[PDB]
């Protein structure tokens, strides 16, 4: 945290087992916070959060996922991951999905993301109790059977 | 595309690479191959008088593109070839196509996606030969390969009037005289410029003191900036009352009147950068052994010389100059030596104009004007350090990959090394990859800015080696590099290294150049030798005295305190009362400095310690650096900081903190350390080394005791002389040499009981050539050794120049009553660091050059008619107090003993030959005598270093000429272990060859757990011509030197060594010594030792393989020779060695084992299961013959593929479930079903297709392997429900 013109500036550093080097790319993304407590997500620009491109409902039909139950799909650490393509903003950075059921045929899924600090940030994320309210995109997938 | 059998596997001399062991997902070998054809007439390419090297080199490359072919074929894990990769001839090559995330598009059975077009620069890359290969540590199927012009191999076969030596033999029609190439006449006082001499201090400050002295007062040195633009107001360092001799015109270094046919590089650093066909190149590429698209290219990068030269420190723009400047420049130029720190007179290999700039003029600074205040300002420069063609390919080879980057640590130099020219690896290159290997960047840096963080705590071996530096990188480390590898978790570098110059640190008295020809020739670039040569009597009292003080006593009749002859017997006692009179009065300022009335002198270790670049506890701690070594003179290995090497920037930025002083007033208050200007990054690079090693984990005299224990490779006898009163004595150590002396009467008699030895009785062996009154007075010597200037009587003790008046007027003499017993070059003195001649640099130099077997010997007499020297009735080993013991004491190699070295070589007596060769040295007392050095008869040199091989998680070693050396304990040290093990070569037909390293064909770790090496007695080469029509008295060869005459007065018949032996004019001596001058050519040494022809007998051919001695946890344990409790550590180590001279193998010392093979040896190819010599000896995979995939007609598809393929394997690891292995693989009866399984490599659920590879437990290794014979398409297969 540094000041150059009486206005606070953010300058993040890439730590390499004790040695730090300037990493500009990531510094600009974090700087884009719009006055919020956390950097805003961009669905068209490579942010700190990375880029998430949700897979079409077509895939459901393609892989014959219809047969799988809502519950069934829910109870899958790895299958849930198969509904989107992710491009992490930095090495070791990961993104996953948490699924929420809103109907017997449609369920809402929220994206969980890995951050520089090693913490997972999502809709329910709250540091020091204040709602970050980042505003990650939300998608719904429907077409599940009943058995 | 498919394999061609006409290309045969080979080892390149510069890196000794032959193959890479591939590991991980698909193991095997890559290995170098070349066309087998002879009759390669390169001399058919005409060189005219009217053209330059570049269009000649393009004609040679174009010609060699017709005459030869080269490739890097792949082999399987059983040694069987897969595809050819002749890069000049492969059809329709392509770069690899990428996804939007930068990943290469891939599917194992299809292979990589190809863009359908070649890489960049393809028209100039395709002629280059591939010479090294490495694998990515983190990314699968990704590799890097290094390519070079064909002349980077064939340079040794190009014609000799363009590929010149740095020296010339000539016709020798006037008879040979090695002084004819040497500027030799001494400087003199200027008859019109005496008045500017440094002033005597007319009044001296009291400082509230009381003592007083009659001796002449201190000399002032005043320096201040003044008000004028380009003049100081005073500059007393610039004073110059001496001038050169006018012997047929003025004598000074002047290249255009001396180098009438000057040596220059093949191409300049700018030419190699712009001419894209002549630079080295690294490419990334992808490989998959069983795909349709099996190989395709990534990215291409040129190893651009400007990316090295624009990363050199600012001082390397002015290598003619140094941070002391004007006074040092004048003292050097008066003594006819080199100026700066890395000038082309010594080191032309890094300069675009070679010997044509080998002079002291135009140093990048204003010098030589008529006013002393006008010299010492910055100006333009025209001779910077560069990277020309010869040095460039020595800076190429030894690759390693770390993270998203790949490095090049440089070779041993056998791309471009000649007999008199020493190209070496001066740094490291890096290629770094970006945007997920979609883009790249290339860079490099010199070792000087990397190694500058070295300190005495970072080694378990000797301390104080000449590896130190400061804020100016004037210490220039370079290596012949053995390699870089992972030793378990630690990254390691190895090879041989250049120290700073240890030899030319002592400096002559101004008039005496005419009688010390070897020390000036070693300072002139004429004697390209780094061994320390003993010359004490002609040295000045101090190297660093400003030249305006040198004229203060021309008669010597006052023994002028500020400038006089170096001898230690005649200097001050400055006691409790004395310092306040003679020296502590001369306080000084920000514009005043002084030269003090103290008398000062010492032997070789005093001179070396005072002005060599030794390591200390602190880094950046060497404000004096005399010069840099001609060739590698140290062993080296180190632990390299791999994450810091990954994190350092591509561009290095310097600033005013690394510039030399712009004017001499800013030079007067010159800060040895300063803050980097915080935009700069040069100081980050110093921390790339964690630890280093240089030889055994031994200290003090113990290291000289180890030097005597190893066998000399010329005959297999130890240097110790103890395995057989008139018996001979050892050359390196002092134990049992001379007599046991009680040191209880040493010092000024000041304090010598329990001081120096772990025992009640202070006995020390006094060494060869010692001084005593009588055998009854063997303890100390009283002061009686006074020296006149003429016949001018004693040094006059109790005179007013040898007295002071203390507080209360109680005057006393300022001189020694008693002195040490020895001054000889063999001297070891625990109690006298200024009379000892052994030193830690020399201990490591002797270690290396006694391993290479090429320490020289000093001669008066050859084996010729009436010239002879004898074993019997002419040498007396028991009487080393007199001339009958034949100790030279002048011109001798430092630390050792010449008569013992001559005996261990067998130059006299039947030790090395069936009859006495009668060559040697005799100390006559009837007349003046003449001497010169000659080689040992062997031809190995310190650049002869082979592959770094890693034996296990902590042990590694390498080939070094006639030795294999192992650094067994460096990563995890222990007490009582010496840390090094050694195996000698045995074959005399290799050892006595004239260029012997050309017979080594590479070294490797073998499957029985031993490192091994290849040898070929048919691969040796003769000299460039048969001497055509005349006897070449000088014959340039890899163990030749221009050793000069040393001439001396008669030795005294008794009390022989009580004073140093007095030198005389040697400038005319060469006509008196012709039998010795013929023995400067090492072929005549071989002829007189009986080794020069087929007279060696034994094997007619007999090439094959060599192997190091067997080893266990006990090997190299010497815990009974370490520590003390009854004597001194070297003496108990000598006792521990003398019961073991017949049983050296438990010490880790001995001969290698060897086995013969028929035909040629050309190189190994290596893979994790096996090593194949010449690629022959491949196998049917005999452990796995019964293992195979089921064919498509034996599978009932709906039994497998009714279920989707999504659940036939574990998604967390992609192995197929155990029960389905025998459903897809045929196996023998009673087989262990847990020993094998299938890995999925690609699939698609919408096609129900599953692609697999099999993995099995190797019977030999604790790791899994593929089963290569498992199908007609190898270890990979596909299964699908009738829909292929």
């Amino acid at each position: 945290i540094a000041k150059d013109s009486d206005q606070n500036k953010i300058d993040i550093y890439k730590n390499n087992n004790g040695l730090f080097e300037i990493d500009t790319q990531l510094s600009n993304s974090v700087a884009t916070n719009n006055g919020g407590l956390a950097p805003s997500y961009t669905e068209n620009r490579v942010d700190a959060w990375g880029k998430v491109e949700f897979a079409d409902n077509s895939v459901l039909q393609a892989r014959n996922l219809v047969d799988k139950t809502v519950d069934e799909i829910i109870n899958t650490p790895e299958i849930l991951n198969s509904f989107f393509r992710f491009t992490p903003a930095f090495e070791d950075q990961k993104a996953t999905l948490v699924a929420t059921k809103q109907s017997d045929t449609s369920l809402s899924v929220s994206p969980r993301i890995q951050f520089l600090d090693g913490n997972f940030y999502d809709l329910n994320s709250t540091i020091a109790g204040v709602p970050l309210n980042i505003g990650f995109p939300s998608r719904v997938f429907a077409g599940f059977a009943a058995l | 595309q498919a394999v061609d059998e006409t290309l045969t596997p080979w080892t390149w001399n510069n890196n000794n690479f032959s193959s890479l062991k591939i590991t991980g997902e698909n193991p095997g070998s890559f290995g170098l191959v070349r066309s087998q054809n002879d009759n390669l007439n390169i001399s058919s390419v005409t060189k005219n008088s009217s053209d330059d090297n570049l269009k000649y080199l393009n004609a040679v490359e174009k010609y060699l593109d017709g005459q030869q072919n080269f490739a890097i074929r792949r082999y399987d894990n059983n040694g069987r070839a897969l595809y050819d990769i002749n890069l000049a001839k492969m059809e329709n090559p392509s770069t690899v196509q990428r996804g939007l995330n930068g990943e290469p598009i891939f599917d194992p059975f299809k292979g990589f996606g190809l863009t359908g077009n070649a890489p960049t620069d393809w028209n100039e890359i395709k002629g280059k030969v591939p010479v090294e290969v490495v694998q990515s540590p983190h990314s699968p199927n990704l590799y890097f390969v290094l390519l070079v012009p064909k002349v980077a191999l064939e340079y040794h076969n190009l014609n000799n009037q363009v590929v010149k030596e740095s020296l010339e033999v000539k016709a020798t029609q006037s008879s040979f005289n090695p002084t004819q190439r040497l500027q030799k006449d001494s400087p003199v006082k200027d008859s019109s410029k005496q008045g500017e001499k440094l002033s005597e201090t007319t009044a001296s400050s009291m400082s509230s003191g009381m003592a007083t002295s009659t001796r002449a007062k201190a000399l002032k040195v005043e320096v201040e900036r003044g008000s004028q633009s380009d003049s100081l107001l005073k500059n007393d360092f610039a004073k110059k009352p001496l001038k050169h001799k006018n012997s047929s015109g003025e004598v000074k270094l002047e290249a255009e009147k001396e180098f009438t046919e000057a040596w220059k590089p093949l191409l300049t650093t700018d030419q190699i950068a712009r001419e894209k066909g002549m630079g080295a190149t690294v490419v990334s590429f992808y490989d998959a052994p069983y795909s349709e698209n099996h190989t395709a290219f990534g990215l291409v990068d040129h190893i651009d010389p400007k990316k090295m030269v624009e990363n050199y420190p600012p001082s390397w723009k002015t290598p003619k100059w140094n941070h002391h400047g004007i006074w040092d420049y004048n003292a050097r130029n008066l003594l006819l030596q080199t100026t700066g720190f890395f000038n082309p007179r010594r080191h032309p290999e890094w300069f675009d104009e070679g010997q044509a700039k080998a002079d002291n003029t135009s140093p990048g600074f204003k010098v030589g004007d008529t006013d002393h205040k006008k010299d010492g300002f910055k100006k333009n420069s025209s001779s910077p350090i560069a990277l020309p063609f010869e040095a460039y390919f020595a800076n190429i080879g030894n690759m390693v990959a770390i993270g998203n980057s790949v490095f090049i640590f440089g070779g041993n130099g056998h791309a471009t090394k000649m007999f008199t020219t020493n190209p070496l690896s001066i740094g490291v290159f890096r290629i770094k990859y970006t945007d997920n290997f979609s883009k790249s960047s290339v860079t490099g840096w010199p070792y000087a800015v990397l190694f500058g963080g070295l300190i005495n705590p970072q080694t378990n071996g000797l301390k104080d080696l000449p590896l130190g530096t400061n804020r100016w990188f004037e210490y220039v480390p370079r290596m012949a590099v053995s390699g870089v590898k992972w030793v378990g978790n630690q990254l390691v570098l190895a090879g041989t290294l250049t120290m700073g110059d240890t030899a030319t640190v002592p400096r002559l008295k101004y008039d005496q150049l005419e009688k010390h020809l070897n020390l000036v020739a070693q300072g002139q670039g004429l004697l390209r030798e780094d061994l320390q040569i003993f010359t004490p009597y002609g040295w000045a009292n101090r190297p660093d005295i400003p030249v305006g003080a040198w004229l203060q006593d021309e008669m010597g009749s006052k023994f002028g305190p500020h400038y006089f002859l170096n001898n230690p017997d005649i200097q001050d006692n400055v006691n409790n009362d004395t310092v306040e009179a003679l020296i502590s009065s001369y306080k000084n300022t920000d514009k005043l400095k002084h030269v003090y009335p103290y008398r000062y002198s010492g032997l070789y270790a005093w001179q070396l310690f005072n002005w060599s670049n030794k390591l200390t506890n602190t880094p950046l701690s060497a404000n004096f650096v005399n010069e840099n070594s001609y060739a590698p003179n140290s062993l080296f290995a180190a632990i390299l900081n791999e994450d810091l090497l990954t994190g350092l920037s591509d561009k290095i930025f310097y600033g005013k903190e690394n510039e030399f002083a712009e004017n001499e007033a800013d030079r007067f208050n010159q800060l040895l350390s300063l803050n980097p200007n915080p935009n700069t990054n040069w100081a980050r690079y110093l921390n790339v080394v964690q630890r280093f090693t240089t030889g055994p984990n031994l200290d003090s005299s113990t290291f000289d005791q180890f030097l005597d224990f190893l066998p000399w490779i010329g005959n297999g006898k130890p240097f110790s002389n103890s395995p057989s009163s008139s018996t001979p004595l050892p050359t390196f150590s002092n134990i049992n040499v001379g007599v046991k002396s009680m040191i209880t009467q040493h010092l000024n008699k000041e304090n010598t009981r329990w001081v120096f030895i772990p025992n009640f009785s202070p006995d020390i062996w006094t060494g060869a050539g010692y001084r005593v009154q009588s055998a009854n007075q063997k303890n100390g010597i009283p002061f009686e050794q006074v020296k006149p200037s003429n016949n001018s009587t004693p040094f006059d003790p109790n005179s007013d120049d040898n007295k002071v008046t203390p507080s209360g007027g109680s005057s006393k003499p300022t001189t020694y009553p008693a002195l040490p017993n020895s001054i000889s070059p063999t001297s070891d003195w625990i109690n006298a660091l200024t009379f000892t001649n052994k030193n830690n640099p020399q201990r490591n130099q002797l270690l290396l050059r006694s391993l290479l077997g090429t320490i020289p010997v000093l001669i008066n007499k050859s084996g010729d008619s009436n010239d002879q020297f004898n074993k019997d009735s002419e040498q007396k080993w028991d009487k080393t107090e007199t001339n009958e013991g034949n100790l030279p004491g002048f011109g001798e190699v430092n630390g050792l003993y010449n008569a013992a070295l001559l005996h261990t070589y067998g130059f006299f007596g039947t030790n090395t030959n069936s009859t006495d060769p009668k060559i040697g040295f005799k100390a006559d007392s009837s007349s003046s005598s003449s001497s010169t050095l000659v080689g040992s008869g062997l031809n190995w040199t310190s650049q002869d270093v082979g592959n770094l091989v890693v034996i296990n998680d902590t042990s590694f070693g390498f080939q070094l000429g006639g030795w294999f050396i192992t650094f067994t304990d460096f990563i995890r040290p222990r007490t009582g272990y010496l840390g090094i093990t050694l195996s000698s070569l045995q074959d005399q037909t290799i050892i006595w060859a004239d260029q012997p390293w050309t017979s080594f064909k590479g070294s490797y770790l073998d499957s029985d757990g031993t490192p091994k090496s290849l040898w070929d007695p048919t691969a040796l080469k003769s000299l460039p011509n048969s001497s055509t029509t005349y006897d070449t008295n000088p014959t340039l060869s890899p163990s030749f030197q221009l050793y000069q005459p040393n001439k001396v007065k008669a030795y005294q018949t008794t009390n022989t060594y009580n004073k140093l032996i007095e030198p005389v004019d040697a400038t005319s001596a060469a006509t008196n010594m012709t039998s010795l001058l013929k023995l400067l050519t090492t072929k005549n040494i071989k002829a007189k030792l009986g080794k020069g022809t087929a007279s060696s007998q034994g094997n007619n051919n007999g090439g094959g393989v060599s192997q190091t001695i067997n080893t266990i946890t006990t090997t190299g344990n010497i815990s009974e020779g370490l520590k003390e409790e009854t004597s001194i550590q070297a003496e108990t180590l000598k006792k521990f060695f003398d019961s073991k001279q017949n049983n050296k193998s438990e010490i880790g010392i001995g001969d290698s084992t060897f086995t013969k093979m028929d035909g040629k040896l050309t190189g190994v190819v290596s893979t994790p299961l096996v090593n194949l010599i010449n690629g022959q000896g491949a196998t049917s995979d005999s452990d796995t013959e019964k293992i195979s995939f089921k064919p498509g007609n034996q599978i009932d598809f709906n039994r497998l593929f009714t279920l989707p393929v999504t659940e036939l394997f574990d998604p967390n690891t992609m192995f197929v479930y155990d029960q389905y292995v025998p459903l897809l693989v045929n196996l023998p009866s009673g087989f262990d079903q847990a020993s094998i399984r299938l890995k999925v490599i690609s699939y698609s659920v919408e096609n129900q297709t599953l692609g697999v590879r099999l993995e099995f437990k190797d019977p030999q290794t604790q790791q899994f392997i593929p089963v290569l014979n498992a199908s007609s398409t190898g270890p990979q297969t596909v299964f699908q429900p009738f829909n292929q």
